[PDB]
This record gives C-alpha cells, structure tokens and sequence, in this order.
C-alpha cells in the first residue's frame, strides 16, 4: 500500500460538525504518518488511550475512525474516558476501555465571525447519558418536571439544543476548539491502516 | 483553577516584555505550561512548554533564542521573557496548563489571552 491516509480532509475540513452530530470518517487501505502530527506546533491536545503517540508510525490496525466536531475551550477535558460534563453526558462519550488518540486546536480564526457564529450546536438536556460511540440527533422538547410538554416548549419544557455563540474575543475558554477523536481498531482481519 | 496572564502591551520592534501566566490554585496535575499565540490567517502555535516538575523547555524555531519561559512554584506562576521582538511576533498570546507525560500532552486549562503588538518606526 503506497496511498496515503486522507487525515487532510478530515484535520483540514472547511467546516467541521455540531458536537452533538459530530462526524465519522473512515480510515483504511492507507499509510498514515502520525509523528508528523504528533510532533507539530498545531495542536493544544494530542493524547492517547491504549497506545503511545511515539509508537503510532510503527502500528497497523484494520480501520482507524476519525470522529469530529467542535466544542468550546473549556470542553477539550471532556473529551476523555471517564469523563463526565454536558458534552461527555449527552453529546460524545469514549468508552473506559478506548483505544485510540484525542487531538484538538484552537479554531478562533476559523470558526469565531464577528457578530458571532451561532451555528454549532450541544445538546443540553437528555433524559440519560449516551453509551459510548452513540449519536443523539432527535429535537424533541425535553421535559424537565412532572408536567407533560404534548411539544409545547414552555416552562420546564425545553428544546433540547443550543448554540455555541463564538466571536472572536471571547476569552479562550469560551473559543471554539475543533476535536479529532482518532479510534484504532483491531479486527479479526488483516490490517490495513499503517505507518510510513 | 484558573489562570490569568497579564504583562500585555504595545512595544517596538527590537523591543521586550514579559507575559504572566498566574494560577490561582495549585493542582498537582499540572504536568506543563504551555503559551500559545493567536494571530489571523495562520493556525494558532504553541510557541513554548515549561515542564513543571523539572523546569525543561521546548519552543517553537519562530521564537528558539528570542522567548524564554520559566516558572515561580510559590507564586504558581509562568512567565515568557519575550526580546528582540519583531512585528511578526504580533499575536493575542495565551497560556494553558494540562498533562504531559508518555500518552502525549493535553493542554486544557486556558487563560483568557493578552495582546502583543509589535510596531515598526
Ligand atoms: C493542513 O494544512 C496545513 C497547512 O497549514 C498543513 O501543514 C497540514 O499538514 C494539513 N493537515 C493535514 C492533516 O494534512
């Protein structure tokens, strides 16, 4: 295999997803140079679970997915196992046992506008925590307390997204971070996915 | 904890300033501080690391030679020494703390950022 990995498309994606949306691509049938990243001045996390990032090039594995979205600053710890938080409850959960690498930047410049940018979205009310690797996209109105909604959005009866509101002099904390969840999984088949 | 920077301004090519990068708690699980800068039309850098427990450094060949980071424990403070400045170095400049040890780093406690304008004449 002489082809390298598409990371382009997904670390270089014009825009990037809604955290409660976020996106999987699929990686296979490629080579992929992780120290390139790894060791660039780009990323304010690159953390790895069940593998060291120094090790990555040496690795094959069946499918590598690439899961990602953005969030705010302060979020980035979230991203993590055993993480609890709005976006690790109810927006993106990485199980205890995760294999694989969170890589995140600051997206200020990309994705703060003036008059700000309301189009990324979390959800903020669920009824449980999501399992790992589930997606929640419904919009039903949440109810909150005893009474029921019948879909009415009213007191404690809420649309279940909001918006980020990123403009670009908030603090960093609340700067919006683009995330990209690298999953290695190793299958019962040959692997396809290496280094260099 | 939270982190506050100040030591911003405004100051001349071939000049100096110094950043602060204060923390009012003290977490044990700060491994490193790191100061990045922000600056339109290219991705923010992480110009320079300080590893907490040690006192090694690693920069950004933009800043090697010019920047020195260095670090107050009683204070629970970080600071960049910034010299021969050039207009380039014209950024929002922000400070994180996070983990760093042999799964990677994770830089995800932020400060707030402070501007450095370097003006020509
Ligand atoms: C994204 O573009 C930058 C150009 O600034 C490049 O350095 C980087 O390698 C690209 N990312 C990927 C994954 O190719």
């Amino acid at each position: 295999i002489t082809n390298l990995c598409p990371f382009g498309e997904v670390f270089n994606a014009t825009r990037f997803a809604s955290v409660y949306a976020w996106n999987r691509k699929r990686i296979s049938n490629c080579v992929a140079d992780y120290s390139v990243l790894y060791n660039s001045a780009s990323f304010s996390t690159f953390k790895c679970y069940g593998v060291s990032p120094t090790k990555l090039n040496d690795l094959c594995f069946t499918n590598v997915y690439a899961d990602s979205f953005v969030i705010r600053g302060d979020e980035v710890r979230q991203i993590a196992p055993g993480q609890t938080g709005k976006i690790a409850d109810y927006n993106y959960k990485l199980p205890d046992d995760f294999t694989g690498c969170v890589i995140a930047w600051n997206s200020n410049n990309l994705d703060s506008k003036v008059g700000g940018n309301y189009n990324y979205l979390y959800r903020l009310f669920r009824k449980s925590n999501l399992k790992p690797f589930e997606r929640d996209i419904s919009t039903e109105i949440y109810q909150a307390g005893s009474t029921p909604c019948n879909g009415v959005e009213g007191f404690n009866c809420y649309f279940p997204l909001q918006s980020y509101g990123f403009q670009p002099t908030n603090g960093v904390g609340y700067q919006p971070y683009r995330v990209v969840v690298l999953s290695f999984e190793l299958l019962h088949a040959p692997a396809t996915v290496c280094g260099p | 904890v939270q982190l506050v920077e100040s030591g911003g301004g405004s100051v001349q090519a071939g000049g100096s300033l110094r950043l602060s990068c204060a923390a009012s708690g003290y977490t044990i699980n700060t491994d490193a501080v790191a100061w990045f800068r922000q600056a339109p039309g290219k991705g923010d850098e992480r110009v320079a690391v300080i590893y907490t427990g040690s006192g090694n450094t690693n920069y950004a060949d933009s800043v090697k030679g010019r920047f020195t980071i260095s670090q107050d424990n009683a204070k629970n403070t970080v600071y960049l020494q910034m010299n021969s400045l050039k207009p380039e170095d014209t950024a929002l400049y922000y400070c994180a703390s996070g983990y760093y040890g042999a799964s990677g780093y994770d830089f995800n406690n932020w400060g707030q950022g402070t501007q450095v304008t370097v003006s020509s004449a």
